RNA sequence: UAGGUAGUAGGUUUAUUAAGAGUUAAACCUAGCCAACGAUCCAUAAUCGAUAAUGAAAGUUAGAACGAUCACGUUGACUCUGAAAUAUAGUCAAUAUCUAUAAGAUACAGCAGUGAGGAAUAUUGGACAAUGAUCGAAAGAUUGAUCCAGUUACUUAUUAGGAUGAUAUAUAUAUAUAUAUAAAUUGAUUAAAAAUAAAAUCCAUAAAUAAUUAAAAUAAUGAUAUUAAUUACCAUAUAUUUAUAUGGAUAUAUAUAUAUUUUAAUAGUCCUGACUAAUAUUUGUGCCAGCAGUCGCGGUAACACAAAGAGGGCG
């Protein structure tokens, strides 16, 4: 079922911005149809040529969408600035001893 | 021969060198024994018998030394019956299997 | 899913062919490891429908065999399900719409049943 | 495989079903009579005679079985709510629900053991 | 002593002698030529008694010792030949009085060095349908049926479920004529199963022997002291005879899940005690091990137990 | 250790790689080992027809 | 499995389950199987040679062993001859399909019979099975397409120019006839090449009024008006556990095959001493 | 390894502990305790099963894999928090590498992977879709647990083609068709075979090529994945999987008459004196070359060495 363009994403391209995650340079793989991006499946998104990851991703915040939920790149995971738990104690102290 | 096919007891015979022991058999349980016993039996009508040759396993020995058992060591039911002054059911025929 | 004591599916069987054992088991022991009690078990792959029988319209099952009582037992202490086994058992009318969250929440076709 | 022909040839084992009532109930009548009937003496006695004494330190009995009191054991585990009628919110509502869930299956499954046994 | 014997003709044939050098033939070679006669133009063997179908009731089974390897016979007439001196075929010198006087029990004996295996009888057509009549329209038991024609139960009962499939087959024209005409020369080649006939009646007293009775006993009772059937049945530890052949001739909380609309499958939930229900922990990998279990799935494809 | 070396002729210096397997020369006494013949800087037996594999020969391919 | 190659050898009297020429006349020069003046366990091989050529060739040695049970089947009558327990040797192999197939005479052979139930052509209780080593429960149906029932118990089907030179023959025979008849239809095989309905125009005999020799439905695989195999007598044995009917091609798995006090219901072209003999190398692997 | 033992054996008390106890610490007594049915001492070894192997069984063997228990996370000691730790934490020392040179950091027995050792044991893979685990109110984040694929005949299993098949021409409502010319491989000249083996012939099926549609998972999410499976030009519409009728797809003759993708087959390796299944024979070598589990074989007639032929196993 197809569901309407609200105010704020009213476009398959804004949609794509308000996702993020790099979602965007995908507007050549699929052009600006509204109801072209919701019908479509993960087959035909693999055929098309998009990244696993991309279209797991793209998936979720259409079915987010039909829902009404709040769409918004929530942004994948990010190792601290010195290091991942392990690394830390000598890449901390690394850092010190530099500065 | 119990039953046209194979010995009345567990018998368990010494001749000479060769220590025999020769177990009665269920039917359709082959012959299984050494190849002299196996060959005797196959002539003697033996279709059922298990056993095992201790010490000696001089062939002619054994050959001897088997149907002496089969002989002399076998004791018929009805013979066995006859000395006791008993009756001596085999439980199996009775049954009718 | 929180707990010390949890409701859950151990994995059995072979690649590409998975059969579940539903357990009751520490959050600390491993994931196929020996339980405290297995109640059940659970095969995902659903028994095949004939093409007869598909086109007259009926469905699939996946058979579920599982120890009721003592489900209900170690629900009862406290013993939290995962978010699987948890499913399983509101679809069986153990554990009521309470246990439902949010993302799970269309009219019914068929109702359930006690049989014999 | 061998050994499994003690087991029925179960290859294979399941952990130990784990009682759901760990001690016997104040029910269970013949049980209680066989603990507080007289202990033996003699060659196949089981506790100290009369006139010997025990070690200083150490008790000289063993310590009494503590009888399950089933409906106190309810009580105390699965308390009914005293405050009957406070209920506003869906969460609420819904953590109340399964409350009374719990207390219904641990209720019929400590009976039902009682009965069982 | 075990050599390698080739696999020569037991009988007497006609042997290589001397030969043109450039033909290579072999003795077993023209033994088997011998043996079918001369073939035609179109490709069969007519002189060969075994070529063509019996049209009797009679199975022409194989008689190699009775004959002495001579298998030819005049097609039109079925009267033995032999080979001669000149390659020409001809009628025996001395008439065999082994082939004219046989038994019936040899006349259902497919090989000869086997007494035992037989072949079992064809049922007639209309006696199957009589049958399949009696256990559906007239509602009688199996057992009684059974006694009547003298077929075992599972036997009748396999007829029965052949004569629905015939019907269903017949109802949409399936039954071919070359497929008619096949059963029909079937029918012909085996002897026809006659209800009558004692010998021919099947026993219907067959019980399967179980372990326990094999395994021989005796007692040594008073010389008076009867001990019958049931004594011995007692002793044993096991039902009677008959009580057991009486028997061969003669629950549990499931729920069903909620079905909505989008969802694919049900959920059939069963109980099951615990401690009896689980896959077992630190069972018999058997997949690497010939004693491996294979089973089969209800599409009929084949699955690792 | 004291090891036989199979085939008609052989190739087999001061220093040669070699691996060696358990069987014994009957004959010679206190050799209890055979070279392994395909293996190492031993080489595989030459003109070698039949049982090729008990020493090193390839299958000659037409 | 074991790959088929000299089955049907003179030189190995091997007497195979099949319906072949070469097999039936091995199975007529054989005789019995000679073991006199042979020690025991040159006896037992022999045994294992006869008895394991007819029963399972494609299946491999170590298998066999496998799947081989000792525990023997028979049945009391309670109610005389003595039954032959040991024949059962093979009795397991029955409970195949593929053997079952055979024994049902849906199949020339076991190979035959086997190539069939891959080719997905056999059921057994409606679901189509693809795999020889599934083994029947009494009770179970199974049907093999008529067509291929119909190919294994048929003559072989000519080749056109074969048919074509078959009825060129006929024909002069028939010329030949008349001729004789007067006393007291002609075909040019080198111009009709491979025109078939041309060839059907031209012929015209009282036995067959248009059609070739062996092509009345080219079409069907197999010899024109069906008629049966070329020698189909000496080995069509109507078994006790099955219960067949031909004109559907469906038949009833009734019974596992049994031992009774006059016979044994395993179909063997073997004495039972050959099959005792079978059965001793068996439980021992040959030790 | 024949004597061992001095907190040793036992009693009385105090501390420490949640709590017993020469378990530690302290104090005071008694003279014990263990041992040739093996003490003390040394050496080796992770332990085990309803696991695996083998046996008729009692047993014996393994302890890879599945699971349960232990101990360790380069080595040794100690401390902290804690219900529980001599923690893969911290402290100090020991060994060996890193820079950043500092009361530094690291230690692959986590997954890949490398070098070494060795007869010998894999990808610096993909995904969090499933099942778990941690964090979060949730949104969903992490996950070399895990699930998947990769390499490796290490193991098991299923397939890895069936039926017919001994010649080639030429002549002339019946039917044993019959003559004639030609040819015919390695052996061998008859029980010496190779050989129904080939080649042909009939019939499929895999794979391919197209079309379709699961299931693992549902609220949605499928790494595996050119997924398994099914259909053979697709759909609907009747009956009981088969059969027929429609709708459209298509192409030549002159909208409707016959058709409907394609299509195969390929095995080693050991052995043939007896134990041990292998009789069709022949050549070479000459106590040499070589064979050999065992007895043995080779000195011109080698069934044993090296080969051809034929044969027997397993595959
Ligand atoms: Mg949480
Ligand atoms: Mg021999
Ligand atoms: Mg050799
Ligand atoms: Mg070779
Ligand atoms: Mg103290
Ligand atoms: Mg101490
Ligand atoms: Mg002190
Ligand atoms: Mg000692
Ligand atoms: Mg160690
Ligand atoms: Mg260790
Ligand atoms: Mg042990
Ligand atoms: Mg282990
Ligand atoms: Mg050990
Ligand atoms: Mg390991
Ligand atoms: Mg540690
Ligand atoms: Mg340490
Ligand atoms: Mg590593
Ligand atoms: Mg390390
Ligand atoms: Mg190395
Ligand atoms: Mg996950
Ligand atoms: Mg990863
Ligand atoms: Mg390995
Ligand atoms: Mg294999
Ligand atoms: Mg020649
Ligand atoms: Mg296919
Ligand atoms: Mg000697
Ligand atoms: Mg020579
Ligand atoms: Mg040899
Ligand atoms: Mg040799
Ligand atoms: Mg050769």
């Amino acid at each position: 079922t197809i569901p309407k363009p609200s105010d704020q994403v009213p476009d398959v391209d804004a949609f794509l911005n308000k996702i993020g995650r790099n979602c965007n340079e995908l507007k050549d793989t699929f052009e600006n149809n509204w109801n072209n991006l919701f019908q479509w499946d993960s087959k035909i998104l693999k055929e098309k040529g998009v990244n696993i990851q991309q279209r797991k991703y793209i998936l979720k915040q259409v079915h987010n969408y039909r829902n009404n939920r709040p769409i918004h790149e929530i942004k994948l995971g990010k190792k601290s600035f010195f290091g991942g738990e392990r690394k830390r104690k000598a890449f901390t102290a690394k850092w010190k001893a530099e500065n | 021969r119990y039953e046209n096919r194979t010995i009345y007891g567990d018998i368990d015979f010494r001749y000479h060198g060769v220590k025999l022991h020769l177990r009665s058999a269920k039917p359709g349980f082959g012959l299984r024994v050494n190849h002299v016993i196996f060959e005797i039996c196959e002539c003697a009508g033996i279709k059922d018998l298990s056993g095992k040759v201790y010490k000696s396993r001089n062939d002619m020995n054994i050959a001897k030394g088997t149907i002496e058992a089969f002989t002399k060591a076998q004791k018929t039911l009805d013979e066995v019956a006859l000395g006791r002054g008993k009756k001596l059911v085999d439980v199996r025929k009775v049954y009718y299997s | 899913t929180c707990g010390l004591v949890r409701i859950r599916l151990a994995r059995f069987g072979r690649k590409n062919s998975p059969v579940y054992n539903i357990v009751v088991a520490n959050s600390r022991k491993a994931r196929d490891a020996k339980p405290i009690e297995v109640l059940g078990t659970y095969v995902p792959v659903p028994s095949p429908v004939t093409k007869r029988e598909l086109k007259r319209g009926v469905v699939p099952i996946k058979d579920v065999k599982l120890d009721f009582d003592r489900t209900k037992y170690w629900i009862g202490v406290g013993a939290q399900p995962s978010e699987t086994v948890t499913k399983l058992l509101r679809k069986a009318g153990i554990l009521n719409d309470a246990w439902a969250t949010s993302k799970n929440s269309r009219k019914v076709v068929f109702e359930r049943m006690e049989t014999l | 495989g061998k050994g499994a022909a003690k087991y029925g040839f179960k290859s294979g084992v399941f952990p130990t079903t784990r009682s759901i009532l760990k001690s016997p109930t104040t029910k269970q009548t013949d049980i209680i009579n066989k603990v507080k009937s007289p202990k033996p003496k003699g060659v196949l006695g089981i506790g100290y005679a009369k006139g010997v004494k025990h070690p200083k330190g150490s008790h000289r009995l063993s310590p009494k079985v503590n009888f399950i009191d089933v409906d106190n054991l309810i009580a105390k585990t699965v308390a009914e709510p005293q405050s009957i009628k406070s209920s506003n919110g869906s969460a609420q509502k819904v953590r109340l629900q399964k409350a009374e869930l719990r207390r219904k299956f641990l209720i019929e499954a400590f009976r039902k053991e009682e009965a069982r046994l | 002593f075990s050599r390698r014997r080739i696999a020569y003709p037991f009988y007497p044939f006609k042997k290589l002698g001397r030969q043109h050098p450039k033909k290579h033939d072999t003795n077993l070679k023209t033994a088997m030529r011998q043996f079918l006669g001369p073939k035609n133009y179109k490709g069969e063997y007519v002189m060969n008694k075994y070529f063509t179908v019996p049209t009797n009731h009679v199975p022409n089974y194989i008689k190699p010792d009775l004959e002495r390897g001579q298998s030819l016979e005049h097609p039109v007439t079925k009267k033995p030949l032999q080979l001669r001196y000149d390659g020409t075929l001809g009628p025996p010198p001395v008439e065999n009085k082994r082939l004219q006087n046989i038994f019936k029990d040899r006349l259902l004996q497919p090989f000869p060095s086997n007494p035992h295996c037989k072949t079992n009888y064809v049922l007639s057509p209309q006696l199957k349908q009589s049958i399949f009549e009696e256990i559906t329209v007239e509602g009688l038991s199996a057992q009684q049926v059974s006694q009547k024609y003298g077929l075992k139960i599972p036997r009748v009962e396999a007829i029965v479920k052949l004569v629905s499939v015939e019907n269903s087959w017949n109802r949409r024209n399936r039954v071919s004529s070359d497929l008619k005409t096949m059963d029909e020369t079937l029918y012909r080649m085996f002897p026809v199963f006659d209800s009558d006939a004692s010998f021919k009646r099947e026993n219907l007293s067959e019980i399967p022997v179980p372990q326990k009775t094999l395994a021989s006993r005796f007692l040594t009772i008073a010389e008076s002291e009867p001990f019958g059937p049931v004594d011995a049945a007692h002793v044993l530890e096991l039902e009677p005879a008959v009580e057991t052949l009486r028997n061969l001739s003669t629950n549990t909380k499931v729920i069903y899940g909620e079905l909505v609309e989008g969802e694919r499958s049900q959920y059939k939930f069963t109980n099951a005690k615990v401690g009896k229900v689980g896959y077992r922990y630190g069972s018999g990998n058997r997949d690497n091990k010939k004693d491996r279990r294979i089973g089969f799935n209800k599409l009929g494809q084949m699955v690792y137990i | 250790v004291s090891a036989y070396i199979p085939g008609e002729g052989h190739d087999a210096q001061e220093h040669s790689i070699v691996y060696v397997r358990g069987g014994r020369c009957q004959d010679l006494p206190g050799v209890k080992y055979h070279v392994i013949r395909g293996a190492g800087d031993l080489s595989g037996v030459v003109n070698r027809i039949s049982s090729r594999s008990k020493y090193g020969a390839k299958k000659p391919s037409k | 499995p074991r790959k088929a190659n000299l089955l049907k050898s003179l030189a190995r009297g091997r007497v195979r389950t099949s319906f072949n020429k070469y097999n039936l006349f091995n199975l007529y020069k054989k005789g019995g199987v000679d073991l006199k003046s042979k020690s025991l366990y040159q006896q037992k091989w022999t045994a294992k040679q006869e008895t394991r050529a007819y029963h399972g060739e494609h299946l491999t040695e170590k298998r066999w062993q496998t799947v081989f049970k000792p525990k023997l089947d028979s049945v009391a009558q309670l109610d005389i001859k003595e039954t032959p327990f040991l024949l059962q040797t093979f009795a397991v192999l029955e409970k195949r399909l593929d053997f079952a197939l055979f024994r049902a005479m849906f199949a020339s052979s076991v190979r035959q019979a086997r190539q069939f139930i891959l080719h997905g052509n056999v059921r057994v209780n409606g679901v189509k099975i693809k795999h020889p080593s599934y083994t029947l429960k009494p009770g179970d149906m199974f049907s093999v397409k008529p067509d291929k029932v119909l190919e294994a118990l048929g003559a072989k089907k000519p080749s056109f120019q074969e048919a074509l030179k078959i009825d060129k023959t006929q024909i002069v025979l028939w010329n030949k006839y008349v001729k004789e008849a007067k006393t007291e239809d002609p075909i040019k095989l080198s111009e009709l090449e491979g025109d078939e309905p041309k060839a059907r125009k031209l012929i015209n005999l009282p036995w067959q009024k248009n059609y070739v020799y062996g092509r009345q439905d080219p079409k069907k695989p197999f010899f024109t008006p069906w008629k049966p195999r070329p020698f189909l007598s000496p080995f069509a044995i109507l078994p006790h556990h099955l219960e067949i009917s031909f004109k559907t091609c469906h038949a009833v798995y009734l019974r596992d095959p049994v031992a009774r006090p006059g016979q044994s219901e395993v179909i063997s072209p073997f004495d039972v001493p050959v099959h005792e003999r079978a059965y001793m190398y068996y439980l021992r692997n040959g030790k």
